[PDB]
């Protein structure tokens, strides 16, 4: 019925859809090689929002991997359940941006940005009705950031109407891989306040935090970490996939968190996360997932939320459990933490229910808080820009290929107007 | 290092100020 | 003679899917229900759960309606957008439901007016029934939302959007909250993790007790066209505060001695309303009681005079015969599964009073706070809609509370 | 007719689980609540063949009401009546009557008022409370103030324990015990004291039981309550009414304080080898071997007595028996009151309860009498106060709840002045 | 409903701890693993006070374990009943103080102290009704005095109307472990006359002239000492966990037990507690527990009381006892010797029985006596403590932390006007 077109960009991108395409096959119960083998009726009547029936039971992924570098796809293909897309959506360039924002955007992109539409056209009108798309890059690297950047502003000209879900992942200076992190990121930010319908925030920071603190994880690889952003992905899509008492799809959340057009950035957060060692020394009740849920120190952002105040929250729960318990432990974090909420909104926090919990577990939650505090970052950066800006630092690599200074004056414009209006807004 | 510390003891008292504030917000709304 | 029913959204089509499992374990008596529904909604998720359900075949496939993609807490795109091309087919079948009736009493509607499904394509199949039949009851039992329990946050414009056009296409409208029947559950039923199933069950409680009379032969029996007259005396003054009682578990209810005199009584104190309001500061205009079961009328008859003489609660100064009594012969009946005992008799009771003034009042402030800094408008305006019908909406509240003062002196 | 039993604190209602035991006992009704017309004082009928009793235990500890909803009575009581809070007073008279009282007694008060509702005829409340507690004290008397305010008109029987002067468990009791008269004195209309030392050497003496628990105290009082309504609840050759004891044995408007007794407490061999007959139990209920209150009517003058009688009992006998009573010199009654009597014959014998240590009797007579030795028993109290409060011993805890230093010194003088007052009266 | 939260400070209090939850577990019927496994539903009313259920019969005591070396902590996981602890309640310091009261109160505390704090508040507002808070530790160390002491001090602040229950085992001349046991011991005392509601006296020299007379041990190792102190601790709140006769709180204790805000220091005893030997040749009455319990020999203090003066006593008697017994046990023992006893308070001796008695025993009593003769120590501890100080013996380590002199000098005027002041009302 309602369908999820998924689209995946850059080294980053093809990681964290592995994963994603992983425990979603799981939830589903199709098997590595295609075909289903679940036991429960529900895991049926709702795959085609994520799957094409082909032939003989073949359940293919409705996904399309981009990059440009062929590393990502062969590992891609080697390990389990690589071999469950369709290679011809493995659409692939040859030469490789390398963390130049520039190619990327404008000279790499230009040869590849064509074959992918061709094929997104394709696999969108395959399906009746479509709910979005839903994509996963990041911000800090070329053609994750830039060619899935330019991939989001043609869609959104083809299709303006139709949702649109962005995980993107957020450098920050704690954790600084690529030197020019500054330079993408603001560029990268320009574009996305204007073309994505929301996006939600990541960075490595909070996700090598949380692995040490709560999880306890002694060696957290990219494998546990994109592990725990698919969990928040498969989270936010319960909805459509499986009944429950209280139904929440993509546009609902979308109107009851954006009081404003431009304040589309999120915060997000998964729970229960525990170690390993006290996984059953502990309940499952709704007020204990709700303490995990509000804790600052559980983002999946390295920006503290009470350093600002929340304008609205979103808590979506799975599994059999009381509303008036929902409500309440809403109700009940709203008044006595009056000062961190904003007061011209009463009713910051919209709750919904799903009745089928993720595979292993008996109730999850997810939240979702647009907060103010955002803010922080958009400055942590704008300041490392100005920093190599004041004096053309690296600036050449991306000037000998077409941007101008105006470019980088108006990236900067975009991020202090924005710093300004979630400042305004608090 | 010296400004960094100033910051990281305005906000711990800025966050202490902000929760005792709390308090009292939840005293008027108990006692009205 | 026989009453057709109609469910939106998801809250709808949930109350029916208790209401209508009530009716098929209560049933000639059977015709004014056997079913004369229609379910309909934006999302199909909660209709396809009936189609799969235990009740596959006794709903005929065509009834259960169901559109492609929901409204999202949105009244303008419940009522502009998505509204305009399912309200066409829903009404267009309702209509061939009322030519295979023949002695139809009216229609009685379900909805939830927090949402965008229950309370912009309620409104628009409000708008097309009442220019096509015009005569005939429409009884509209709405969900509107608490003061403090809440679980969205446009809800104020959607409830001040969708009351616009409640006032002046329902017929009698009966308020019912989530907090009030959550505190219900909890004092009296001694639930305290409840869920919306046991709402739901004690909502269809008070339906079957008002259609009891046309369904069975009691010793004063009472139609629809009754509660028209007897209780509304203004054109624009019909929302109702509802209460019921006994509402009690399987073991208290043995041990307490349930008579006419006590439930009368219970039915009136602010502990046992289903709107979460305070009738002590308003004046009753009007009372309606419908007793179920084993009831003489001289109890009834002695209960309404102690209510008369007390003082702790008062009468509009204009209705010394301020009631209306209903006397049926069969108990109610009892669900396996359900939390309420089997008594011998029951009373449902639907007053009007000037509380039902403070809510609005109450509504005001929260939809005035974020209307004035323009918060998610944007939203509903790129709907379709537009500054003025948000203004005019609230101007409409304003007269309305002006309208209650009034008739309150 | 009905009368209502209210029970507050940890001695209050388990005294109460002694009652209604031997109340279905007596009418032949299972712990469940059915039978296999005279039940109506007590219970009311849901008419669907269930019996409910008339009664609300309130107290501020859950322990003590929480064995009672799982003992086997779970299904006599309904549920709403079995009140209970969430802390204790904790021995402390000011805690009971201005913290945690003012929480509690709210509800206990729209809870008695549907009690009083469902009743027609209304004879009176009659409330069970031990002094030495902070939970049958302080809401006790604040219960007392607010019914007193609601009713006025209607009778409350006060059956109190009261410290005993050697044997006691607690050491703030005698604070307690004196704030608590304070107000006791101007709200109860008749209020029986009964004391603890006095039933611990009945038992010890009479009943020959030489290691007894409270379960067998509580036995022995619900026997004097039962012999107390049996007027009330069956037709005898003399009855009387609780308002009776309103007019007839109260003289002043403050001196309503009895000396209650019973007999013949008995055990299973001295009653075979004893004889029964109505003079002989005349006489035993006199002697101060079988008061319930440790005082000595001997050193006192009485006012007036009342003389319950159960059983096959003529009314001769008991005329020709008081006659002789008053004949001896060993008590004398007040030069005001020429007639100091009140009897009472009633036709149904005490039932028995197994388990219980009293005897199958065939006749038994209840005591309640008035006297001037309830004077020395208060003076006494003052005495072991006074001798703490000079030095502000454990005022602190009371004054650091709310109250000052005034209400000592008022309430001292007050009970003080109801010293003078009984002397002048004996007079 | 009425809940018990509990801390352990230092190495003293951990042991302590360790062998009061094996105690109170297998009263409960609780197993090693943590799963219920009793037969009584009794067993089961009034297991709110001190754990709380996780899932599938898991119980959690209710317990924060906090010291400064990790010894104690890896001691305590090793034993038996070790894998019930959450391990998230190890609050835990790095460093060490180290028999340093300054570095105990000063350094190592101040941040320290925030984290236990945190995890206190968790166990305190996760339960509904506080009865009080329940903290083991000693006088001599300095994990346990300084910072247990400060962490009074910040509760009583937090939460001043609930009660508080502090057992100290206090140092002496004959057990003498440290050499700066006086200048830990009367700085401690100073914040606990001020900040604790009642204190119970402890020594070790006192419990191992109990397991040399009474218990005729062979090896008293500190198992057996832990496991008085723990019978201890579970009889005077046994009350509260199971019904009976007469039930007596620790609230109604309190205000039957202190005459004045600055005498709450107790001296207790238990009973019965015989030798293996002479167990087979004794009888369970009421009076050969009395005798037995108001022995001087008996007590857990060396303080014997008959130097001094009794104000209050309290006895909590275990078993099915008649209540008739109980009381003329104490009116004996009171008219008898009479002048041990204060003359304008009748009546010193408050009294309660439990129906329920400890596993392997008929019958059980326990003893706590509000005596005035406790000055012993403190004139036995100032002058050691003036000894020093009058030379300034060991002062540059208190000194050089952060104290000045007029500590010591108002700490010793405090201890010796509540010697003078006991000494006024003996
Ligand atoms: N009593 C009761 N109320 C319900 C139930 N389900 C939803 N509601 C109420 O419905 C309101 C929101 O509208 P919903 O019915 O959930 O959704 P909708 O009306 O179909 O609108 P859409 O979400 O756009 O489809 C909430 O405020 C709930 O209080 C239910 O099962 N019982
Ligand atoms: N006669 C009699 N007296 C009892 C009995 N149980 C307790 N008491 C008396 O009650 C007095 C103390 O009061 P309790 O009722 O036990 O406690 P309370 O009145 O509820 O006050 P709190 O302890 O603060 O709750 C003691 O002095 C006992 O003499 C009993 O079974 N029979
Ligand atoms: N969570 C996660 N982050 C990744 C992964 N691979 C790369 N990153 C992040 O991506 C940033 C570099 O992006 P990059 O891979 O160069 O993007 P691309 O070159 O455009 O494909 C670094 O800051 C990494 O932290 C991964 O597998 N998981
Ligand atoms: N009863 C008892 N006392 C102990 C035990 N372990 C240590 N102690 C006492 O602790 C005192 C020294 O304190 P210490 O353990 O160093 O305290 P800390 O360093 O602050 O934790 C000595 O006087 C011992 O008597 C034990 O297992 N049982
Ligand atoms: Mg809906």
């Amino acid at each position: 019925m309602r369908e999820i077109v998924h689209i995946q960009g850059g080294q980053c991108g093809n990681q964290i859809g592995a994963k994603f395409w992983e425990v979603v096959s799981d939830e589903h119960g199709i098997d590595p090689t295609g075909t289903y083998h679940g036991d429960s009726d529900l895991q049926l009547e709702r795959i085609n929002v994520y799957f094409n029936e082909a032939t003989g039971g073949r359940y293919v992924p409705r996904a399309i991997l981009m990059d440009l570098e062929p590393g990502t796809m062969d590992s891609v293909r080697s390990g389990p359940y690589g071999q469950i897309f369709r290679p011809d959506n493995f659409v692939f360039g040859q030469t490789g941006a390398g963390n130049n924002w520039a190619k990327g955007h404008y000279t790499e992109g230009a040869e590849l940005i064509d074959s992918v539409l061709d094929v997104v056209r394709k696999e969108a009108e395959s399906c009746d009705c479509l709910q979005g798309f839903q994509v996963c890059h990041s911000l800090g690297g070329g053609t994750g950031s830039g060619m899935g950047t330019l991939l989001i502003s043609k869609i959104r000209e083809e299709y303006p109407d139709r949702m649109m879900l962005t995980f993107s992942v957020v450098p920050s200076p704690k954790v600084s891989d690529t030197v020019v992190e500054p330079y993408n990121a603001t560029l990268s930010v320009h574009q996305l306040v204007e073309n994505a319908d929301e996006c939600m925030v990541l960075d490595n920071e909070a996700l090598y935090d949380i692995c040490f603190r709560t999880l306890k994880l002694t060696t957290p690889t990219f494998g546990d970490l994109n592990h725990l952003i698919s969990a928040v992905m498969s989270g936010i899509t319960c909805c459509l996939r499986f009944p429950g008492q209280l139904n929440a799809d993509l546009r609902k959340l979308a109107v009851n968190l954006i009081p404003f057009p431009r304040l589309h950035f999120f915060m997000v957060g998964f729970t229960p996360l525990t170690s390993r060692g006290s996984q059953q020394y502990r309940a499952l009740t709704v007020p204990e997932l709700t303490q995990q849920m509000w804790d600052a120190k559980n983002m999946m952002c390295a920006a503290d939320p009470r350093h600002g105040r929340y304008l609205t929250a979103s808590a979506l729960f799975r599994g059999r459990m009381s509303t008036k318990e929902v409500d309440e432990q809403m109700l009940n974090v709203q008044n006595k933490n009056s000062s961190y909420f904003v007061e011209w909104i009463p009713n910051n926090v919209k709750s919904s229910v799903c009745d089928i919990p993720p595979k292993g577990l008996k109730m999850s939650a997810t939240f979702i808080g647009n907060s103010t505090a955002i803010q922080e970052m958009f400055k942590r950066v704008s300041e490392q820009f100005t920093a190599m800006f004041r004096r053309k630092a690296f600036l050449h690599w991306y000037t000998g290929e077409g941007m101008d200074e105006m470019e980088f004056t108006e990236a900067e414009s975009n991020m202090n107007d924005l710093v300004s209006e979630y400042q305004q807004y608090q | 290092e010296a400004q960094q510390n100033d910051i990281k003891a305005l906000r711990r008292e800025l966050e202490l100020k902000k929760a005792k504030l709390n308090e009292l917000h939840e005293d008027v709304r108990r006692k009205e | 003679r026989e009453v057709i029913s109609i469910h939106i959204g998801q809250a709808g089509i949930q109350v029916g899917n208790a209401c209508w499992e009530l009716y098929c374990l209560e049933h000639d008596a059977f015709n004014t229900f056997f079913p004369r529904c229609i379910f309909l909604d934006l999302e199909p998720t909660v209709v396809d759960e009936v189609r799969t359900g235990t009740y596959r075949q006794l709903f005929h496939p065509e009834q259960l309606i169901s559109g492609k993609e929901d409204a999202a807490n949105n009244f303008a795109r419940g009522h502009y957008t998505i509204g305009k091309e399912i309200v066409d087919l829903a009404l267009d079948r309702i209509r061939k439901l009322a030519d295979n009736c023949t002695g139809l009493q009216g229609f009685l509607v379900f909805n939830a007016v927090g949402g965008g499904t229950g309370s912009g394509l309620g409104s628009l199949l409000l708008e097309r029934l009442s220019v096509d039949y015009g005569k005939k009851s429409k009884l509209g039992f709405t969900v509107y939302p608490s003061p403090q329990v809440s679980t969205a946050v446009v809800e104020p414009y959607n409830s001040v959007l969708s009351t616009h056009s409640l006032l002046e296409h329902t017929d009698v409208a009966v308020m019912l909250d989530n907090e009030a029947i959550y505190d219900i559950c909890r004092r009296s039923l001694d639930i305290e993790r409840p869920t919306y199933t046991n709402l739901n069950r004690l909502i269809a409680q008070v339906i079957s007790s008002l259609t009891a009379s046309l369904r069975f032969d009691g010793a004063l029996n009472v139609d629809i066209t009754e509660f028209q007259t007897n209780l509304v005396p203004y054109p624009r003054i019909h929302f109702m505060l509802s209460s019921y009682a006994p509402i009690i578990s399987a073991e208290k209810a043995y041990h307490e001695q349930l008579s006419v005199a006590e439930i009368t009584n219970a039915a009136f104190e602010p502990a046992s309303m289903m709107v979460k309001c305070d009738p002590r500061h308003g004046k009753y205009m009007a009372c309606c009681l419908m007793y179920r079961g084993d009831v003489v009328p001289k109890d009834v008859n002695a209960s309404v005079a102690t209510i008369k003489t007390k003082r702790t609660i008062q009468f509009v100064d204009w209705c010394p015969t301020g009631f209306k009594c209903g006397i049926n012969y069969q108990p109610p009946t009892v669900v396996p599964g359900g939390d309420l005992a089997k008594v011998q008799r029951a009373v449902c009771m639907i007053s009007n009073s000037t509380a039902i003034g403070e809510i609005f009042s109450r509504l005001d402030h929260k939809f005035d706070l974020m209307y004035a800094k323009r918060a998610f408008v944007h939203w509903y305006v790129g709907e379709g809609m537009e500054e003025g019908e948000f203004s005019e909406a609230r101007e409409d509240l304003a007269a309305l509370e002006k309208d209650f003062e009034e008739v309150g002196a």
